[PDB]
């Protein structure tokens, strides 16, 4: 009987928490594979805690619905059973040779060393090829030996080397290589100062992302970057870079003609955009080390400000030990301003983010103690302790010793160290467990409560994981705007951004455009650059005609009319090809550098009024570290584009209900070189080409079926 | 619908340990609402 | 109040 | 071997060739050597091009040696949209 | 079904609760 086998089960699985039960389970696990209720099966390791043998009695027909299950089980899960489910499902995934989805498994578990083996074992060229994909997309970087076989178009993938000529492919293929003036993103003859031509500086940026192409810089652009003022002259500079992002050897040379500048800004700010277009590429030959070197220990305090985020952005998510010793005597030099301090802090958080680094957080602790109460009120201040959390990005557990370290600093900069370094070692986990700790924090009304703000980010942070603590953090974001104090409401539109980044869903849209003319100025801009940050790469028509309406009324209002700009030119990123979101390959990987970008932009934000709206806007283009393209490209066995048709609709949960279920709703079709949306799956139409790999997501590789046409 | 009760959807609609998970994920969160709520209003 | 019990610090 | 090293010159590419050129070179020559060896050799414009060697910027003035260069290390080429002795000139006159 | 009772438990939480913030936030 299945009902009197299934109470068995259950009684089994009760009673061990408080001989025999091994053949129980080793005789009713065989049972839930025969009749297609794997998941049951699954509970019933879960529960005994024997995981282990589930492996041995899988067949061909059922390892993606296990697999699948598992892995939908670990969001939801803690320590220690999310390693131990991921290991179980790795090791399945391995045992039937299924090497992309291994390789997806183990980047979750961060695991360096089970990501080179499970690389290496693999002897299919092509699976590797795809793998190298995952891994360039990812941002992890594998250093192979010179026997393997077809090392150079393996690092060559991992280096992304290839991404711009990629990208410039899709471009043509979009026939969307025409450059963008910011006027057409404004379309003021619609409507019925050295700000907004930052504003319009850092638009132009924005819209022609990774093209390499303008009408306004790549002309002659001295006109246009001498019409900017004093700091904003620094990012219009630096937006040169961002036309160039990816491309290493055109961009450079495009920057090097604002190198020889003998004003101070516009130097600097073109050592910022080589470091800009040096990020998510990995040259060989360090290029931005090469330039931006010199410039980190100059006498001019610019000269280090651009120099050290360039090289911060170059390198982010590298942990290269050159680059950090070359960092670190930064923030000790005598002559750093704590400005220079901070983003010193925030590159080499970027540099190694994720990987603990030892000598990081010795110098970044060092140089909190050596710093008195007085300077500690500067809000710049306040990236030191994010170059240190970043340091510990979803590391877990293993701040405490820092945290015990972070006891000795005085308040209010303790409390706001401690919660950054808390929350930034538990982001994209969803532990209800900080959450509640970080609600407590904000419960306590109130200087004083500078923390507060951090953690009504850090309930973001947190909650990123997965789409049901999305969705819930939403709601507390509500309930926090409603009853916060207004530095705890200052950050809730930041948390917003960060929760729904390059996801312009309707609610939270309204819900910021309901505050973004509110009293409060900062939480306005705050608003604004969140209804940018939400829909940034959408080019979603609604939220332009949002934006114009407010251009509209906040005409007469420098800041908002700075940041409504602002929120103009991320809405249109790239041109609608970019996003900024950190999630990818199904949403289920969490990029450590794209962390890292938005939050050095978001934490800074909440001192909008001094930072972004002061004389370092720079910061915004930490975005670059979290500028990734929403791709879909199918290649042959030699890596040379295949134009293929696929459907791209809505993704559907599949886990659970049996057969083959339809894993996307409402979908059309169309040929390969196609820009997904947030959400969005993609399927093979037809089954003439195989994928390597099962997430149709960034660069596929696609091989002819033996099947098709039989 | 109802506006602010609206609660996610949870998958599978079959019921195992993963829509145990996501339904007491939602619960932590709700309980964490009310204490936020009752400590805010007195 | 009292700290609310989440489902994981139940045990 | 007996004193060549084989300079690993990476070229941009905007000039379809291959990617990665194997460049032999004596090591006590000067960077202006260097620099008008790749430049004649791989076919670029000796002054409208810049050469960033062992993770650094190639110092024209001073030998190869004394910039720490050795076997196998890797070299850079990027072009430059003006000259580096008339692009100061021009932005000079753009004040 | 072996979470039967633990889903049926947990879901006339998620109700209760859901009313109680309805109360408490008022939106009526």
């Amino acid at each position: 009987g299945h009902e009197y086998v299934r109470h068995l089960a259950g009684e089994v699985a009760k009673e061990w928490q408080e001989e025999p039960l091994l053949t129980l389970v080793k005789e009713i696990v065989p049972y839930n594979m025969a009749h297609n209720a794997e998941h049951e099966a699954c509970d019933l390791l879960m529960e005994i805690e024997q995981v282990d043998m589930l492996e041995k009695d899988i067949d061909e027909n059922a390892y993606a619905k296990v697999c699948l299950y598992l892995t939908s089980c670990v969001n939801y899960v803690p320590e220690p059973e999310n390693s131990a489910l991921l290991r179980c499902a790795l090791g399945v995934f391995r045992k039937f040779s299924r090497f992309p989805e291994a390789l997806r498994l183990a980047l979750m578990l961060n695991d360096m060393e089970l990501v080179e083996d499970i690389f290496t074992s693999c002897k299919d060229v092509v699976v590797q090829k795809q793998m190298a994909f995952m891994l360039g997309r990812h941002g992890v970087f594998l250093e192979l030996s010179e026997d393997v076989e077809e090392y150079e178009d393996l690092t060559e993938i991992m280096s992304n080397v290839q991404l711009n000529s990629n990208f410039l492919a899709l471009a043509r293929e979009l026939d969307i290589m025409e450059p963008k003036v910011p006027d057409d993103i404004y379309k003021t003859h619609l409507e019925n100062s050295a700000r907004m031509n930052l504003a319009s500086s850092f638009v132009n940026g924005f819209v022609n992302a990774a093209f390499g192409q303008d009408k306004l810089l790549t002309d002659d652009g001295n006109k246009w970057l001498y019409k900017n003022k004093d700091h904003g002259m620094l990012s219009a500079a630096a937006s040169l870079g961002m036309i160039l992002l990816w491309d290493v050897d055109g961009g450079l040379t495009q920057i090097d003609k604002y190198l020889y500048s003998s004003e101070d800004y516009i130097k600097s700010g073109a050592l910022l955009a080589c470091g800009i277009v040096n990020s998510g590429v990995r040259n060989e030959c360090d290029p931005a080390l090469a330039l931006l070197s010199d410039y980190v220990l100059h006498n001019s305090n610019t000269m280090r400000l651009g120099s050290i985020f360039g090289l911060g952005l170059a390198y982010a998510g590298s942990n290269r030990e050159d680059v950090l010793t070359l960092l670190l005597p930064v923030m000790g030099d005598s002559k750093s301003s704590m400005e220079v301090a901070g983003v010193t802090a925030l590159a080499c958080g970027m540099i190694a983010v994720g990987s603990c680094n030892g000598d990081v957080t010795s110098t970044i602790l060092q140089t909190i103690m050596e710093k008195s109460e007085t300077e500690l009120k500067d809000t710049y201040a306040r990236w030191l302790p994010l170059g240190l959390g970043l340091n510990h990005l979803g590391k877990g557990e293993a701040i405490e010793a820092i945290l015990a370290a972070l006891e000795v600093v005085s308040e209010p900069f303790r409390s706001f160290a401690n919660t950054l370094v808390d929350v930034c070692a538990y982001a994209g986990s969803g532990n209800v467990l900080k959450v509640q700790q970080l609600l407590h924090i904000c419960s306590e009304h109130f200087d004083m409560g500078a923390h507060q703000g951090v953690a009504v980010l850090g309930i973001a942070l947190i909650a990123m994981g997965e789409e049901i603590g999305a969705e819930m953090a939403l709601r507390t974001f509500g309930h926090l705007l409603r009853y916060g104090e207004p530095t705890l409401r200052r950050a809730v539109p930041l948390a917003l951004a960060l929760i729904s980044v390059s996801n312009p869903r309707l609610n939270i849209l309204d819900t910021l455009s309901k505050f973004s003319h509110d009293a409060d100025p900062e939480v306005s801009y705050n608003s604004i650059f969140a209804m940018g940050m939400v829909g940034s790469g959408t080019n979603n028509a609604r939220l332009a005609a949002m934006l114009r309406q407010l251009a509209q009324y906040h005409a007469k209002d420098p800041n908002n009319l700075f940041m409504v700009r602002l929120a103009q030119g991320l809405t249109h990123l790239g041109k609608g090809t970019l996003t900024l979101c950190p999630y990818h390959s199904d949403r289920q990987l969490m990029s450590q550098v794209a962390v890292a970008g938005l939050l050095t932009v978001l934490v800074s934000f909440l001192d909008v009024r001094n930072i972004i709206l002061g004389k370092s806007h720079y910061v915004l283009y930490g975005l670059v570290a979290a500028m990734q393209p929403r791709m879909l490209v199918t290649f042959d066995e030699e890596l040379r584009p295949l134009p293929v048709s696929v459907r791209v609709g809505q993704a559907v949960d599949v886990v659970g209900q049996a057969g083959k279920p339809k894993t996307i709703t409402g979908f059309q079709t169309h040929t390969t070189p196609v820009l997904l949306a947030h959400g969005e799956r993609a399927e093979l139409a037809t089954e003439e080409f195989l994928p390597v790999t099962p997430i149709l997501e960034g660069f596929v590789i696609l091989r002819k079926n033996p099947n098709y046409d039989l | 619908p109802d506006a602010a009760s609206k609660l996610p959807l949870v998958t599978p609609h079959t019921q195992c340990r993963l829509k145990l998970l996501k339904l007491e994920r939602i619960k932590d969160y709700l309980l964490m609402e009310e204490e936020f709520i009752r400590n805010q209003e007195q | 109040v009292s700290t609310a019990v989440l489902s994981i610090t139940a045990k | 071997t007996t004193g060549i090293a084989t300079i690993e010159v990476f070229l941009p590419p905007r000039l379809k060739k291959d990617r990665k050129n194997l460049l032999e070179t004596r090591l006590h020559i000067t960077g202006r050597e260097l620099r008008s060896k790749i430049a004649e050799t791989f076919g670029l414009q000796e002054n409208y091009i810049k050469i960033v060697i062992n993770k650094k910027q190639l110092q024209l003035g001073k030998t190869l040696e004394e910039q720490g260069v050795a076997h196998n290390v890797k070299a850079m080429v990027l072009e430059l949209k003006q000259s580096e002795e008339d692009a100061r000139k021009n932005f000079q006159l753009e004040e | 079904s072996t979470y039967s009772r633990q889903i049926k438990q947990v879901e006339d939480d998620i109700q209760q609760l859901l009313k109680k913030i309805n109360e408490l936030t008022g939106i009526k």
